[PDB]
């Protein structure tokens, strides 16, 4: 039971305060909560690396497939949106960095401001009428968003605005989850209010030392819907443990295929009956390299070397792993830490699937 | 062989010389300038 | 021109509470302005403001990026 | 934070083109009849002698 003791904490509008009461009552007509909301997840992770968790939550902040909104080339309609301030990237970027939580990709909405008032109009996101796509049942933003503000006489008018998938790392606008907690409950700590400790981290062992297996990690998710919590933050955790286990069996594919001459793995056979395999994978993060220097370490205490340079300038991870096997003993070794990687996320996915109601 | 394509040389097959070439030889025999050498070899410009 | 969508640090949906926090807090500016012209507001040198129960009553995290960004981004309308 | 907007704006160009009395004039030109036309350009985009606002116009566009 790897995953256990995980508690979901929904953040909510609270009315008993007479300002925020008000100005919700008379802006938006807002008497009780929004369709969505963010909901704040902690998890305890126990017996597992802590390369493994912050590996998930990397990929829960920025390598997990998401969705936004973006506008269509000439969907912003030059010929009709006469206000000279809301230019077209201002506007997209409030677009892009909308939080919604979709059901396809066939939802195509549209935003027609037109200003015939003498005041400065705000254009919000309850003015986002989907033009394309079946009927919504639910919203899939929030309504109180303040997408613009047009002067007296002027109009906005823009088509095509779809929903569009990617990854976190490549436009942030794809990003899901924000840190909001991360520790480790197996290593003591200080009281850094004195002023003894205060410029120390706080725990009781060095990072060069410490090897924490029992976590804590609270993240944080920006658009959930009320009446299903439990249903969305589950998935996004089942989510992530797949996308993890996907990316590492690409790495599957390519021990299998050793005696082949492949780009991608290197085998030399060094002095001193020692072997050398050198693993370069394009378009990688620190996330699956650390996660295989960990595991292959764990599985071999007495290697020679191991490492997982991933290179900003180069946008790419070169793992080099030194032992003193042969080419095929190094293989299997490697074959094994990949299967530890597999069954342990597939534990993951079990302990996020009996643990959430 | 006006245009478009190669001159081949009868005696062996391949290309022999390009128009343009034989343009520039009679031109710089003929006392031509340079503008007015760039502009009469404007109907052999490249992609536009 | 507006306060963020998200904020610019992490990405919480700070926009989302945005116009709220807007509007809310000029009442409580009102409460605390006291006798004072109100562009000499930053100049008064005896006022109190405190804005973290607002924000709090928001349902925003003690996040410290998220509510700088909320309190302190300028507004273009207010302006022009 | 450079994507959500951080120090991030529109930067402005102009581009002020004036004429001779009666001897130029705003137009596309021909190939046929026009000399010495820019080597790699893209008269295409022209619309009755400038570019339409909203148009993306790279290097080596007229
Ligand atoms: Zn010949
Ligand atoms: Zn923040």
């Amino acid at each position: 039971k790897i995953f256990q003791n995980v508690e979901i904490k929904p953040f909510l509008i609270d009315f008993s305060n007479l300002f925020i009461k008000n100005a919700a009552k008379k802006l938006f007509q807002l008497e009780e909560q929004l369709p969505l909301v963010p909901v704040n997840v902690v998890m305890d992770f126990k017996g597992i690396s802590r390369a493994a968790v912050h590996g998930l939550s990397r990929v829960l902040q920025d390598e997990i497939p998401n969705y936004m909104l973006d506008i269509k080339p000439g969907g912003y309609k030059i010929e009709d949106s006469t206000d000279l301030f809301m230019t077209e990237q201002f506007i997209r970027n409030r677009i892009n960095f909308i939080p919604i939580y979709a059901k396809n990709e066939t939802l195509v909405f549209a935003l027609r401001s037109l200003n015939n008032s003498c005041e400065v109009k705000t254009i919000y996101s309850r003015d986002l009428i989907q033009v394309a796509g079946p009927k919504l049942k639910y919203p899939i933003f929030n309504p109180t968003f303040e997408i613009g503000f047009l002067q007296p006489g002027k109009s906005l008018i823009i088509e095509d605005i779809y929903i569009k998938k990617g990854i976190g790392r490549k436009h942030a606008a794809f990003n899901l989850a924000v840190k909001t907690h991360f520790s480790h409950l197996d290593i003591e700590q200080y009281p850094t209010d004195k002023k003894e400790y205060m410029a120390l981290s706080g725990y009781k062992q060095s990072s060069m030392t410490s090897d924490p297996r029992h976590h804590r990690l609270g993240l944080c998710f920006p658009a959930v819907p009320l009446p299903h919590i439990n249903q969305a933050v589950r998935t996004y955790l089942k989510n992530a443990c797949r996308i993890i286990i996907g990316r590492i069996q690409s790495i599957q594919k390519i021990y299998e295929n050793f005696e082949e001459p492949q780009p991608e793995l290197v085998l030399f056979s060094m002095d001193e009956e020692k072997t050398k395999a050198i693993i370069t994978i394009k378009d990688e993060t620190h996330t699956i390299g650390n996660l295989l220097k960990t595991y292959i370490y764990e599985m071999i205490p007495d290697i020679s070397f191991v490492g997982y340079q991933c290179v900003p300038h180069k946008q790419e991870m070169v793992l080099t792993i030194i032992h003193k096997a042969s080419q095929e003993d190094l293989i299997t070794l490697l074959e094994k830490s990949i299967q530890n990687i597999i069954q342990t996320f597939q534990i993951l996915e079990k302990n996020v699937d009996e643990l959430i109601a | 062989n006006n245009t478009t394509n190669w001159n081949l040389c009868k005696a062996c097959g391949f290309k022999l010389l390009c128009p343009h070439v034989d343009m520039l030889i009679q031109l710089q025999a003929a006392e031509a300038s340079y503008d007015t050498m760039r502009t009469k070899l404007m109907k052999f410009s490249g992609i536009n | 021109m507006l306060i963020p969508v998200v904020c610019f640090t992490c990405g919480f949906p700070i926009g989302t509470y945005a116009a709220i926090f807007d509007k809310a807090r000029t009442e409580y500016i009102k409460t605390k302005m006291g006798g004072t012209l109100p562009q000499n507001i930053p100049l008064d040198a005896s006022l109190q403001i405190e804005l973290k129960d607002l924000i709090t009553a928001l349902g925003i995290p003690m996040r410290v990026c998220c509510r700088t960004h909320l309190i302190t981004t300028l507004d273009y309308r207010k302006y022009y | 934070f450079i994507d959500r907007g951080g120090f991030a704006g529109t930067f402005y160009r102009e581009e002020k083109v004036e004429l001779e009395s009666d001897i130029e004039s705003f137009g596309k030109p021909d190939p046929l009849i026009t000399k010495n036309l820019k080597p790699g350009a893209n008269y295409e985009k022209l619309v009755d002698g400038f570019v339409p606002v909203g148009t993306v116009v790279k290097k080596g566009d007229i």
